[PDB]
């Protein structure tokens, strides 16, 4: 197919160039930009009239002059050629080996932004994920088809709990009642805003564990051109459909911080001058962001899923940030991590108060997991909200206000979160996690429980401790 | 008593809100900042480019 | 190249017109006088200068002179031993020809260009070159430093310079394609040059003092900040660590500081002596140096030239250490610069591009291969100045997120007069894992033991402050004296090291380790001999504890026999007192 | 167009004991519940879907997860009408736009809502009209105003803001159709600080 290209620049200034004659160039086009020196840089139409249209640069316009520039269209609507030897490969920000390796053969070129699934196409998630992380399965257990984010600060493992999932989350087929069957995982990673120090500890946690020969990286540096970085998920999660749609996969997706996107998102709409939103961050970053977080689920009638954990900083304790915000409102819930649980020593640090998966009692009940999953995490909670109450009085007061029995179930919640909160880099069972649980259990009487049935207490109670 | 509870509940108490009044106050200015913007943009296009 | 005149004059800003062909960002040279000036616009047969000195005085239809390349950096030698500002123009040169002001549109050039330099070759006609290859070396002073192809020149030679005295401007080697070399060439300053393959840390930065080499030590290769209020002590620690670290090739950045300060730092680097060879500390710094009524654009540039610099050293295979004093200007002189543009602040007046350009700033340092096959380090540490006292402020929440030591001063432990003034509860370091396997394959296999048994015992004391704060420090247990009494002794005896004395500003690793032997032999012994039952209230005033203390001081050479009768003291008092 | 509006005097039966008794609502009455995240008004709204004493109820999925949705679509016709004894899906109408589905279809899906809920209204039934989000139709507004480089209000909505949500919420109300009969039109919407 022929080439066109345009030589009518008229105005440079920033990140934008305008182009004169150019009335046949699509709005949303991907076009290249060559300079008297043959370096090629890259671009997008963002705004296309009779008069002229509007072209913003990807990285930066050092270098360009009206004299000698011009413009070439690439394509029409912006895509990726993907195909199934993706896996145990690594990419950049734009989709380009950074191994070595030979380039790949495509069989699919589809587009970036994807399409959105038809509600009555998709269907309910109801198979659990065990993640090896009890306080993660027990209480605010995950779905296939789920996307629940990891809320965390500045200076907490989020990296560590994330590389434990990756290592440590598979499926048991057995428990559900359909008999045992292996089943095809797969992992997807993006990563954005990583700096060379995180980038090694990743690599060589995924090549200690030997779990690259079944995944798929997408990295980007801290020093890389931030269209790269807006970029990097789409890429991603149009691997992941196309892998969990087409070959009837079961990936899981993990985004490592979404802080350095909504950043980079902020950097490019202020240079277009538009009005801002909360914080000075653009007004539909709402919209931008659920065309990314939206893309996971289940459709009736295929094998396969999509699943979501994003990891993102919040830059406090400022749950009211429009980042954490906005990503509560789009997200099925949210893992938060502790600094106080953290200082002390435990871990992982997860808070059971301010976390929440909304569903939970879709993967839980009888014939998936165990049939007392429910009534177990009722009972685990049924303290917690009240001790931390009773906790906060004493700081004020003193001990003189504890009975006896007070000072039991403060024990319990010690124990508790000395033994069933604090793992460290265990591989817990699902079934061990329960026995775990249980353990505690059997150190309050049968009467204080008031939320599980008499025929579990009758089969699970009086275990002592397990893990001494 | 008194010292734990000035230590434990007040003093955050009132450095939230000086943290939302300083939050409120300075998008102000970047609303008006923008506003600023526009017109100068109205000033430079009917002084320079009407005939 | 393409020549100009001004149509409009309006502050800093100067629009020229007949400027078709000139370039974003290039360098122009504007009016009679010759003012330096940066093209951020292109519109038709027009073009947007801003200049950098003051414009009054100039008038409309003076000549526009583009010189053809962006900002960029005379890179060759004559660099060592130099003061510059933050546009790399020597500051020495310009006095002698001027005065005590700065006249502005003075030319002047960063390497001498009638000075000659002794030339050793390295090549011979007919060999084939690619970009970071080395031919040619010049001694200069205790270095010997080597001619480097530029990285992006490919060729074939057949021209040699045989051994001789030259200057900087003479070709030395000419390529088959008429390509000519000199001993210099220049480079754009926000371009990072290019490498083989980028390496882990696996080795340590030996700052050579105490808390910051056992605590929180930061590995070759890594990235550095030093926070605090002023007064706190962050200049003399970075001095401290220019004059004391194992750092072949030392550079440091003045953003902007003021003028008194600035003139103290200049007057004392001469006076100092280099440790490794004992001549002038300057025959091994670079240093550039801004004040606070410099150029916004001169304040700017300053942090890239010295990263420029501190890269070209690298290309060489030396390891280069890069000092900065408070980004917290620079970040103000970016400010600044963003609302001369209009560029619609997000943060609190900062623009939403701070933390992209202080993550290209800090992600320069590193060990690599170079191009040569050689091998070279860059480490960068950085001063914030946050003005709240808290560290959300908006420069240091940048920071926080890209580097990988972070060193907290407090004022309150000055006012107590124990500098370094390091807060131990707040700083924090991610390399010690990385560097453990190099400390027991070299200093010791019991050193991170040691020192966990070190923190350890220095946590323990933290938890009885709430303690000691209702309850006077004699009523409590003997136990709880006792390792209140241990932490007391650990910290200034081990903790504090004074800059300003002469023989308390170094500290070896031998030495650390050998006090953190004893401490921990003297603290268990100490702890058997309570359960003991005898003088329990006399273990205090034990004369071991006056050897201790002597141990802060004996020489290196002198230690092991220091050690051996510290170590048979605890024996002898320990084991035979009753 | 209608005859005239009357007093409401009969409850709005949601089957909750604090909104029933606290706090009620009567049939044509209006009302707002909003919340952060992860408050309960989802499911407060579905719970009045599946428990009023309502004859026809229109739910209006505003820019909000297709999930929330799809257990709606899932679950109700497994379910049984309180007051007919059939499947629970034979009373509703669902108007759904999720929020990856274009911007400017959402400012439409409120008024084919209420332009429905009105129209059953005239056949002498009882409406319960559910709106889940009218956060994204400001959003949506803020979005097109700006497209037309409009001067802003606070917070960068347009300033007729006010003037479309009155112009919404005044459609409810106990009428006499022009038929004769009676009607009524109860309206529920969450919003989303
Ligand atoms: N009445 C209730 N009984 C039991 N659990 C409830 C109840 N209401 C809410 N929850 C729990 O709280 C969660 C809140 O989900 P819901 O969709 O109602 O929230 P929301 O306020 O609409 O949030 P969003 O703004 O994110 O859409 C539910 O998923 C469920 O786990
Ligand atoms: N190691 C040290 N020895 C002696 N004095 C110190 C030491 N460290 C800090 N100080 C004191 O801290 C003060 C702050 O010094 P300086 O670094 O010049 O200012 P700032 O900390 O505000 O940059 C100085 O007055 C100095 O006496
Ligand atoms: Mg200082
Ligand atoms: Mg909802």
């Amino acid at each position: 197919l022929l080439k066109k290209e345009y030589t009518g620049i008229t105005y440079i200034s920033g990140p934008l160039l305008f182009v004169e004659n150019a009335k046949d160039l699509a709005y949303g086009a991907i076009v290249d930009i060559k300079d008297g020196t043959g370096r090629v840089r890259g671009g997008q139409v963002i705004e296309v009239s009779e008069e002229y249209a509007v072209i913003q640069v990807f990285e930066e316009t050092t270098g360009l002059d009206l004299a000698t520039t011009s413009v070439s269209l690439v394509e029409d609507v912006a895509r990726l050629g993907v195909s199934k030897e993706m896996l145990g490969r690594r990419f950049n920000g734009i989709g380009k080996p950074i191994d070595g390796l030979p380039p790949i053969t495509p069989e699919k070129r589809l587009p970036i932004t994807g399409l959105p699934l038809n509600p009555v196409a998709r269907r309910k998630p109801e198979q659990f994920i065990q993640t090896g992380i009890s306080t993660i399965d027990v209480m605010n257990t995950l779905v296939r088809g789920q996307k629940l984010p990891i809320f965390s600060g500045s200076g907490l493992p989020a990296n560590e709990i994330a590389a434990q999932i990756a290592r440590q989350a598979t499926v048991r087929p057995d428990l559900s009642g359909e008999g045992e069957k292996e089943e095809p995982f797969a992992v997807v990673f993006a990563a954005m805003g990583i700096t060379q120090r995180e980038l090694s500890y990743f690599i060589q946690e995924f090549e200690r564990t030997g779990a690259l020969s079944r995944s798929v990286l997408f990295l980007n540096k801290a020093d890389d051109p931030t269209i790269e970085r807006i970029l990097t998920p789409r890429m991603a999660l149009t691997v992941a459909e196309y892998l969990a749609f087409e070959h009837d996969y079961h990936v899981l997706v993990i985004l490592t911080d979404m802080t350095n996107y909504c950043e980079a998102l902020r950097e490019i709409g202020a240079a277009r001058e538009e009005i801002p939103g909360r914080r000075g961050y653009p007004g539909y970053m709402y919209t931008d962001l659920a065309t990314i977080y939206e893309r996971a689920g289940v459709v009736e009638g295929k094998k396969g899923s999509v699943t979501q954990i994003p990891i993102l900083s919040m830059p406090d304790d400022d749950r009211t940030h429009p980042i954490p915000d906005l990503t509560g409102y789009i997200t099925e819930g949210q893992i938060q991590l502790s600094r106080e649980l953290h200082r002390k020593g435990i871990y992982p640090p997860i808070d059971p108060l301010p976390s929440l998966s909304r569903l939970m009692n879709n993967g839980v009940g009888k014939g998936k997991t165990r049939e007392d999953h429910k009534q177990v995490s009722d009972q685990l909670y049924s303290a917690y909200a009240n001790g931390v109450d009773i906790r906060k009085l004493v700081a004020i007061i003193g001990e003189d206000a504890l009975t006896e029995n007070d000072r039991r179930y403060l024990q319990f919640a010690d124990a508790f979160e000395r033994f069933f909160i604090n793992q460290g880099q265990q591989n817990r069972s699902i079934e061990e996690s329960l026995q775990i649980a249980w353990a505690l259990l059997s150190m309050l009487p049968q009467g204080e429980l008031k939320r599980i049935s008499k025929d579990h207490i009758g089969k699970y109670y009086g275990q002592k401790l397990e893990e001494i | 008593r008194r010292v734990n509870a000035l230590e434990q509940v007040v003093i955050p108490g009132i450095r939230a809100q000086i943290r939302f009044i300083q939050q409120v106050l300075e998008q102000r200015e970047r609303e008006d900042t923008f506003r600023l913007k526009r017109i100068k943009g109205k000033i430079e296009a009917r002084e320079a480019e009407e005939e | 190249m393409i020549q100009g005149v001004i149509q409009k004059i309006a502050g800093p800003a100067v629009i020229a017109k007949g400027m078709l062909g000139a370039r974003m960002y290039d360098i122009c040279k504007v009016g009679e006088e010759g003012l330096v000036g940066e093209i951020i616009r292109l519109d038709g047969d027009t073009a947007f200068v801003q200049v950098y000195e003051d414009t009054s005085g100039l008038k409309v239809g003076e000549p526009v002179v583009s010189t053809g390349l962006p900002l960029a950096v005379e890179l060759g030698p004559g660099m060592l031993n130099g003061i510059y500002d933050g546009i790399q123009r020597p500051l020495e040169r310009i006095r002698e020809k001027t005065g005590i002001y700065i006249t502005r549109g003075v030319v002047v050039h960063a390497l001498d260009r009638e000075k000659k330099w002794a030339w050793t070759p390295m090549v011979k006609p007919g060999d084939e070159v690619r970009g970071g290859m080395v031919l040619g070396t010049v001694p200069e002073f205790g270095f010997t430093h080597k001619i480097l192809v530029p990285p992006d020149v490919r060729g074939r030679v057949k021209e040699v310079k045989p051994a001789g005295e030259y200057t900087v401007e003479e070709p030395v080697v000419v390529l088959e394609d008429g390509t000519e070399l000199k001993m210099y060439h220049t480079w754009p300053v926000r371009r990072a040059r290019p490498v083989q393959r980028k390496l882990d840390p696996n080795t340590p930065f030996l700052t050579g003092m105490r808390i910051l080499d056992v605590l929180f030590p930061v590995a070759m290769g890594g990235t550095a900040a030093i926070p605090g209020p002023f007064g706190s002590g962050k200049t003399v620690t970075q001095q401290s660590l220019a004059k004391w670290s194992n750092a072949d090739v030392v550079v440091y950045v003045g953003c902007g500081e003021r003028g008194n300060e600035m003139t103290d730092v200049l007057v004392e680097f001469p006076e100092l002596t280099d440790p490794k060879t004992g001549g002038p500390l300057m025959h091994r710094t670079v240093l550039i140096a801004n004040t606070s009524n410099m150029p916004v654009a001169a304040r700017e540039a300053s942090i890239y030239v010295g990263v420029t610099i501190a890269e070209y050293f690298r290309d060489q295979g030396f390891s280069v250490a890069l000092m900065a004093d408070s980004t917290s200007r620079w970040a103000e002189a970016l400010r600044e610069i963003s609302s001369r543009l209009e560029e619609m602040p997000a943060e609190e007046g900062y623009p939403p591009y701070l933390a992209a350009r202080l993550a290209a700033f800090y992600e320069r340092a590193g060990k690599v291969i170079t191009l040569g096959g050689e091998e070279g380090a860059v480490t960068i540490v950085g001063a914030v100045s946050p003005p709240g006292g808290d560290m959300s402020e908006p420069v240091t929440q940048s920071t926080l997120r890209i580097v990988g030591a972070f060193w907290r001063l407090d004022a309150s432990l000055a006012f107590r007069r124990h500098f370094p003034a390091i807060n131990w509860n707040g700083s924090y370091s991610l390399f010690t894992s990385a560097l453990d396997p190099w400390y027991r394959e070299n200093v010791a296999e019991d050193y991170p033991e040691l020192r966990d048994a070190i923190s350890e015992l220095l946590q323990r004391e933290a938890g009885l402050q709430e303690i000691v704060q209702l309850v006077g420090p004699d009523a409590l247990q003997d136990a709880e004296r006792l390792v209140i009494e241990v932490g007391r002794i650990i910290r200034e005896d081990f903790l504090q090291q004074n800059a300003y004395h002469e023989v308390d500003a170094y500290c070896s690793m031998k030495k650390a380790y050998g006090i953190m032997k004893m401490i921990l032999a003297f603290y268990k012994e100490a702890e058997a001999a309570i359960k003991r039952g005898v003088s329990i209230d006399e273990i205090l005033q034990l004369p071991v504890l006056e050897r201790i203390g002597r141990a802060r001081y004996v020489s290196e050479e002198e230690f092991p026999a220091y050690f051996e009768e510290a170590m048979k003291e605890i024996q002898g008092a320990f084991k035979a007192l009753a």
